[PDB]
């Protein structure tokens, strides 16, 4: 019974709800390192030790908060929850294979966690690149954990990426054109085809890594005439489609959710919507390089990079105009979803305008590797993609659950965690204008100040997620159940109740062809 | 060349798959996989909503390029209007069911 | 000698294979245990006559 | 189906009593959010 | 929105009691372990 | 180095199984012909402790840990020099 | 060096140096520009009771807004493509240094004339005379002649490293097996701190870089009495 | 040849309230039971080979 | 309700996705073990419960299929997109590896010899047996069309014959490269050409032997009369799988046997 | 001589051929003038340059490959 409903699943729902339920576990694991982190640079000297030790921390930090709660969560955890809901398709197309997916996380959580144990971890950096990552400099089984961790998350990924393209494509309403479909779906549909054409290539990667450390072949050791920088390449070409793919269904969301409260039947601009994230799609795929631009390349080259990179700014900058053109006539509702939608739009605007000064190479040279790159992707990261997952965590939790949160603890959980990010973000810009390097464990006597405030602002942040899982908890406890739903004319996800029913969409959805 | 020897549909398809291959050759599609044909939707010529229960989801795309559908549920009993632009929509009985 | 093809005889080998192949098998580990023959008695993990 | 549905009924772990709930909630972030923290421990015990 | 009252109000007491485990669940282990860290470090 | 040939308008079946025999097999046939007379066995290539090549980073997992996996004695040569 | 509680770059030792600083107070002003935009924008949405939550025609303003992000887009993209050039630039250094990156300190090697080479490790904060940088100070300055164009040439000889010094501008990842080439230019005498800009290993933070430029008689005394 | 899929539909479409993975008979139930214990003792056996590994 | 009226399948809960995810940690953490450990014993296990988790998973989708008829029109045409999507991300899979090979064959480093092929490298003949592969794997492709060919014309002795031909083609390729490798003068350790061309080759084998085993599963369903002459999606898709397979090879031919040697 | 001048046929970022280059260069003259004679000349240039770019240690191992000759350039 329980095993067959919850290891034996073919549903959507149920799926999806063990997604959220892995993604919010992970994310206390994250939130952890990320601690651990500010606490080893909150004062001067070293804590815990070498920047080994420190490094291993940093790098669980990210492929925990990457691979293990934000993917999860909005892709496996909202993506099977509300796409075939807001499509009226009674599940998915490959309803097994999707379980496969979400059953190939907790192993390749293992194998990371397994990794930091035995031996000294690795101590790599997100990027795991080679020497370091070779079997000279880290030798023993921690690194190919890693790696081994990295192939089951990735195919869990294209596994759930190919289910996702098929049933948004072939399981709408036979009246439904693609252009009817919601921008949410249009979001993961893309967002699924980003990764079925970059994860590949990453294990293409990471294989030819695995290999030079285990069949002695030579792909990235000048000796055997191989070349370190191929291996950037390859990364990186995964690398930066990964961004994107990282606050893609996040773009979705913050669109309905901005919609929503605002009282508006549409977003506006739809189409210009689509034509935007299509657009990022894309040039997503061919910037790759700016991640190199102290490598050595070629100065022509280099400077197609930059340009490439920066015309991604016109289409995101359609997406941030279209969302305020939405607010405009709107009957505004200061719901806890609008507060986390707003922070969103300014600070995702913040983070992506840092990004665009380190699109310029000249500059780059002197921001590289530097606290000036954490700042850019911690705006984006901490308080873009994790302000999506928020806003819709909440907005949606009573369809998934069936009872309502404490909208006052709600909006208090909003303003500490909004203060927190800040402060530990901010100071960060300076740090790195001013030269302090990333992935050091300490730092000269100057650098002293914006750190120590910066470790504050990150024990602010603990304590707001300390607050949410209150908040989770004293929702289940007290019980109000669901009763009227606003908007459902243009929100079918709400059709069927709060929770909608095992079943959903036994019998289709009647829609006329005019 | 020459030769036989392998089934066909007609006579060694089953389940759902051969209902809906002879439902089909009468014409009526009772596993909804055509997009339902719109009336004149008027009170006199509502469009006519099979069910196989007594209510089911409405989606009215109003206009030909609507990037939005209305939702909503369509009960048993006398027509009734899509919210955003009348459109007279009844249900009906499902026949065919196998 | 074009007889032995046949729609039913190839239905029916396939019907016998099963009796004719356990004998062989039978056939094989018993005559194994009749010249008690040597690499696979190294197999079994119990009936090592040697030491 | 026999699965149970409603409030309460579509998730993996029972909802019925709020402190036995307090218990399942406290262990499971807990448990999460103490790993990296002993692990360190374990890696600072090595030699 | 609207929902029904809570089948089963949690009174502030009650709150008090969910706030504070919950901080104690998440302080108290981390806590121990960067209390013993110089132990550790020093074997 | 060709261009094209013989069109045949209709393909159903017999078009592909008439292709299979009367061209793809009989290519098949020829190629195994021109390989089976090219067969010069080369003589083992010099041995030169060249230090780009016979690489080990890691004795392999496998054997004396020296030997690569379908090694040829006669052809391969291991770090120190041919096997024997 | 950088000073507490800086908020922008460290002060130009370098001609090209002082170029960024200009590009950046640019592209910098651009940035106050439109993230202000978009806060006065998002407060002017939030603040009417007035509403029109009926259709709006998008499009029309569609082009305003992917116009004029285009148009500011040259306005960096020009600044910056120039002096990336500028940088990888046609100039004929009087000098050349090489300097090798290894787990755990950097060395020099001056060899135009005599094979002169050293070690450059980092002073073990325990041994630091009074006045000394705490993370920054190394125990062999490399020594080079201020007002004169020097050619670097960056490699490591195990993993990778990343040779810096903020004030110069300067960065160029170490990878075994290449020679990464740039330009280094002071435009005035002094001692000058840099850090290894990658990731390394266990002391990836304790392995600084410390320029000393002195005039060109200094400059060569000291490399004779270096052997 | 034979042709008997008239014979596996009738099988597989009988009503006894059986999962497709089990529907076919009594080897259907030890194949399933095979795998499952094999899997699961693995992955015991891998956690303690990590547990093991752990350590110096 | 209770009675679906819409033409899509309701998949009953399978243990499958499970066991196979288990047995996705047995394989790679036990060749963690081999690797490290000098273990085989767990990599021997996962490799078995993974040969039973396909068997079953795939032996149900043929019972829901060809039994039980519940691969309608709709269910069949999302198959098609499924396929294709697959034989997609394999197509960027190989697309790691060529871009390695064209990188450093393009620049030679110096310990290389600054020149392709490395000095002490001497690379296979490509008009020898590269060029038989070459045919072997083309006539295969004729062969299979012929198979799909007589099965819409609901030939069965035809269609069998053809793919009994195809299946030993695949066959006879993989002893030859087989033999290939044996007798190479490099292996994997002699530097980036050892790498790049044992690799892509390599994972280029393994599909063949992916390819000729699904082949053969067709081979056995049709003598069971599973196909059709109107549905036979098992058949089309190791049909578009064994076209991707001589298409990959011939990009090998070309770039590692002519060009890179 | 002040240092190796600009090399247009190796005008980016990435200096690892200019020193091969003349690393080969310098040996492939050296070799001729030896055999040959023609007053033992000598092509000093190229290891005045090769001697300036190329890192100590490049040049050591490739003198020892030289050495027991598995120096895989062409001289
Ligand atoms: C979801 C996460 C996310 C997102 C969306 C982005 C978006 C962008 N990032 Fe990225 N970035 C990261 C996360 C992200 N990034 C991470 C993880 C790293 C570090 C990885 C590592 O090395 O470890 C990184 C690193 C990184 C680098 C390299 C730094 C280095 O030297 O190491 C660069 C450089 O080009 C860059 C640029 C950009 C750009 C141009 C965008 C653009 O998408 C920004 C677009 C947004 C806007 C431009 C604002 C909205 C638009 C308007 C209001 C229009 C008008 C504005 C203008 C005309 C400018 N990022
Ligand atoms: C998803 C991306 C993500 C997120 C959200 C964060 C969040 C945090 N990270 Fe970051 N970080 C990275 C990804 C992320 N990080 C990456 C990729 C790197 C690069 C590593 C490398 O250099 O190799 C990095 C590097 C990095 C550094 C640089 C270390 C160095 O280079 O020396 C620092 C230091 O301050 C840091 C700190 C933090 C902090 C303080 C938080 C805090 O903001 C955390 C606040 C807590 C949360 C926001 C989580 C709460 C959310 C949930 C738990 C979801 C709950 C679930 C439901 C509601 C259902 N991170
Ligand atoms: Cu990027
Ligand atoms: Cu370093
Ligand atoms: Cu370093
Ligand atoms: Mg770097
Ligand atoms: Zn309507």
């Amino acid at each position: 019974m329980f095993i067959n409903r919850w290891l034996f699943s073919t549903n959507h729902k149920d799926i999806g709800t063990l997604y959220l339920l892995f993604g919010a576990w992970a994310g206390m694991v994250g939130t952890a390192l990320s601690l651990l982190i500010r606490a080893e640079l909150g004062q001067p000297g070293t804590l815990l030790g070498d920047d080994q030790i420190y490094n291993v921390v940093v790098t669980a930090h990210a492929f925990v908060m990457i691979f293990f709660m934000v993917m999860p969560i909005m892709i496996g955890g909202f993506g099977n929850w509300l796409v075939p809901l807001m499509i009226g398709a009674p599940d998915m197309a490959f309803p097994r294979m999707n379980n496969m997916s979400f059953w190939l996380l907790p192993p390749s959580f293992l194998l990371l966690l397994a990794s930091s144990m035995v031996e000294a971890g690795a101590g790599t950096g997100w990027t795991v690149y080679p020497p370091l990552a070779g079997n000279l400099a880290h030798a023993g089984a921690s690194v190919d954990l890693t790696i081994f961790s990295l192939h089951l998350a990735g195919v869990s990924s294209i596994l759930g990426a190919i289910n996702f393209i098929t049933t948004i494509i072939n399981m709408k309403p036979p009246a439904m054109s693609q252009y009817q479909t919601p921008l949410f779906v249009w979001s993961v549909m893309i967002t699924a085809v980003l990764l079925l054409l970059s994860l590949p290539v990453l294990a293409a990667g990471i294989t030819m890594l695995l290999t030079d450390r285990n069949l002695n072949t030579t792909f990235f050791d000048p000796a055997g005439g191989g070349d370190p920088i191929l291996y950037q390449h390859l990364f990186w070409f995964f690398g930066h489609p990964e961004v994107y793919i990282l606050i893609l269904p996040g773009f979705g969301m913050i669109s309905h959710i901005v919609t929503y409260y605002s009282g508006k039947k549409e977003p506006f601009g739809y189409m210009g919507m689509v034509w935007a994230m299509m657009s990022i799609g894309f040039l997503g795929f061919i910037v790759w390089a700016h991640h190199m631009f102290t490598v050595g390349m070629d100065v022509d080259t280099r400077a197609y990079f930059t340009s490439a990179t920066m015309i991604i700014a016109i289409p995101t900058g359609v997406k941030v105009f279209s969302w305020l053109a939405t607010l405009h006539g709107g009957n505004i509702k200061w719901s806890p979803a609008m507060m986390w939608a707003l922070g969103f739009i300014f600070l995702f605007t913040v983070g992506g305008l840092t990004g665009i000064v380190l699109a310029n190479s000249s500059l780059d040279i002197v921001l590289h590797d530097t606290y000036y790159v954490v700042a850019h992707f911690h705006y984006v990261l901490s308080m873009g993609a994790v302000f999506a997952i928020m806003g819709g965590f909440v907005h949606w939790f009573p369809l998934f659950s069936g009872y309502t949160l404490n909208d006052t603890w709600a909006k208090i959980h909003f303003a500490i965690m909004f203060v927190g990010v800040n402060m530990t973000f901010f100071p960060q810009h300076f740090l790195g204008l001013s030269g302090m390097p990333r992935r050091y464990s300490d730092y000269p006597d100057a650098y002293t100040m914006w750190n120590t405030i910066s470790s504050m602002g990150s024990f602010i942040s603990l304590t707001a997620v300390m607050l949410m899982v209150f908040i989770i908890w004293e929702a289940f406890a007290s019980k109000r159940e669901v009763l009227t739903v606003d908007l459902t004319t243009t929100n079918l996800e709400w059709l069927n109740g709060c929770p909608p029913p095992y079943h959903t969409f036994e019998e289709p959805t009647y829609v006329n062809l005019k | 060349a020459s030769g036989g020897g392998v089934p066909t549909d007609e006579e060694q398809a089953t389940g759902l798959e051969r209902e809906v291959m002879l439902a089909a050759r009468k014409g009526q599609d009772p596993y909804n996989i055509l997009a339902p044909k719109a009336t004149s939707g008027t009170k006199e010529d509502p469009n006519l909503v099979p069910s196989i229960t007594n209510k089911r989801i409405v989606g009215c795309i109003c206009e030909e390029d609507n990037s939005t559908v209305i939702w909503f549920w369509l009960h048993k009993g006398e027509a009734q209007r899509c919210p955003s632009c009348g459109t007279h929509y009844k249900l009906v009985p499902h026949q065919l069911a196998h | 000698l074009s007889r032995f093809l046949g729609p039913r005889y190839r239905e029916l080998a396939r019907n016998w294979i099963p009796t004719a192949s356990m004998w062989g098998a039978v056939g094989a580990v018993g005559l194994v245990w009749a010249t008690d023959w040597r690499l696979i008695l190294d197999w079994v993990p119990y009936i090592n006559g040697k030491f | 189906s026999h699965y149970e549905e409603g409030p309460g009924k579509n998730i993996p772990f029972s909802v019925e009593n709020k402190w036995r709930l307090l218990a399942m909630m406290t262990l499971f972030f807990g448990s999460g959010f103490a790993a990296p923290f002993f692990i360190v421990r374990h890696q600072l015990l090595k030699k | 929105i609207t929902a029904k009252p809570a089948k089963t109000p949690t009174s502030p007491k009650e709150q008090a009691i969910g706030l504070s485990v919950t901080f104690l669940s998440f302080l108290l282990p981390a806590g121990w372990v960067l209390y013993h860290l110089d132990n550790y470090k020093k074997s | 180095a060709s261009a094209a040939k013989g069109d045949h308008g209709g393909t159903g079946a017999r078009t592909w199984r008439f292709l299979t025999f009367g061209l793809a097999l009989p290519s098949v046939a020829l190629c195994t012909l021109n390989s089976w007379l090219h067969s010069g066995h080369r003589e083992r290539p010099a041995f030169i402790p060249y230090h780009h090549l016979r690489i080990r980073t890691k004795p392999f997992s496998w054997g004396d840990g020296n030997h690569t996996f379908f090694h040829n004695p006669r052809v391969n040569p291991l770090p120190t020099g041919y096997e024997k | 060096m950088a000073y507490p509680m800086q908020l922008g770059f460290q002060d130009a030792t370098s001609p090209i140096m002082e170029e960024l600083l200009h590009f950046h107070d640019h592209t910098l002003m651009i940035v106050f520009l439109i993230s202000s935009l978009v806060l006065y924008i998002i407060s002017l949405m939030l603040t009417t009771k007035l509403t029109h939550t009926s259709t709006m025609d998008a499009q029309e303003v569609e082009t305003i807004w992917t116009i004029l992000p285009a148009i500011i887009l040259i306005l960096i993209a020009l600044p910056s493509l120039r002096i990336l050039y500028m940088m990888d630039e046609i100039n004929n250094p009087s000098l050349t240094v090489k300097t090798m990156g290894h787990q755990w300190y950097w060395s020099y090697e001056y060899t135009d004339y005599e094979d002169l080479s050293f070690d450059s490790y980092m002073i073990p904060t325990s041994e630091l005379k009074p006045g000394e940088l705490r993370l920054l100070e190394v125990d062999n300055r490399v020594v080079l002649p201020m007002e004169m164009t020097i050619r670097m040439l960056v490699s490591s000889e195990d993993v990778l490293h990343s040779w810096a010094v903020p004030s110069l501008g300067l960065k160029t990842d170490a990878i075994p097996g290449r020679l990464n080439q740039t330009t280094l230019m002071s435009s005035r005498p002094g001692l000058y701190y840099g850090q290894c800009s990658e990731i390394c290993g266990s002391n990836h933070s304790f392995m600084p870089i410390v320029l000393e430029l002195v005039p060109l008689k200094y400059f060569e005394k000291w490399s004779a009495s270096m052997l | 040849f034979e042709n008997r899929v008239a014979e596996k539909q009738k099988l597989f479409q009988e009503d006894n309230g059986l999962p497709v993975h089990l529907k076919g008979g009594a080897t259907d139930n030890i194949l399933y039971r095979v795998t499952m214990t094999l899997c699961l003792g693995g992955t015991l056996y891998s956690l303690y080979c990590l547990g093991w590994a752990s350590f110096p | 309700m209770t009675h679906q009226t819409h033409a899509y399948h309701m998949v009953n809960p399978s243990p499958w996705p499970l066991t196979g995810a288990l047995s996705a940690l047995l394989m790679t953490s036990g060749l963690t073990m081999w690797f490290h450990f000098n273990s085989m014993t767990l990599l021997m296990i996962g490799l078995t419960t993974n040969m039973l988790t396909m068997y079953q998973w795939w032996r149900d989708v043929i019972r829901e299929s060809t039994f039980q008829g519940h691969h309608t029109p709709a269910v069949q045409k999302g198959l098609r997109y499924g396929m294709i999507l697959f034989i997609i991300s394999e197509v960027l899979f190989f697309t790691g590896f060529f871009w390695a090979f064209y990188h450093s064959s393009l620049a030679p480093t110096p310990e290389l010899g600054g020149c392709w092929p490395p000095t002490g490298i001497h690379p296979l003949n490509p008009l020898e047996v590269p060029l038989l592969n070459t045919s072997v794997l083309l006539a295969s492709g004729v062969s299979i069309t012929w198979a799909h060919h007589s099965l819409m014309e609901g030939d069965r002795k035809h269609m069998l014959q053809a793919l009994f031909i195809t299946i030993t083609l695949g066959v006879y390729f993989t002893l030859l490269q087989a033999s290939e490798y044996y007798e190479a003068p490099f292996t994997i350790s002699d530097g980036v050409y050892g790498s790049t061309f044992f690799v892509a080759t390599g994972f280029h084998g393994l599909h063949v032997i992916i390819g000729s085993t699904f082949l053969i599963v067709c081979f056995f369903r049709q003598l069971k009369f599973h196909f059709t002459s109107n549905h036979h999606f098992g058949f089309e898709a190791g049909a578009w799988y064994w076209h991707f397979v001589d298409v990959v090879w011939l990009f090998l031919y070309v770039s590692i046997y002519w060009w890179g040697s | 001589y002040q240092t190796a001048p600009f090399d247009s046929r190796f005008p980016n970022q990435n200096q690892t051929r200019n020193c091969w280059q003349n690393y080969l260069d310098f040996h492939r003259c050296e070799k001729a003038m030896t055999a040959k004679g023609g007053d033992v000349s000598v092509c000093e240039w190229y290891r005045r340059v090769y001697k300036s770019l190329c890192p100590i240690s490049w040049v050591s191992t490739w003198d020892d490959r030289r050495a027991e000759g598995t120096f895989p350039g062409k001289i």
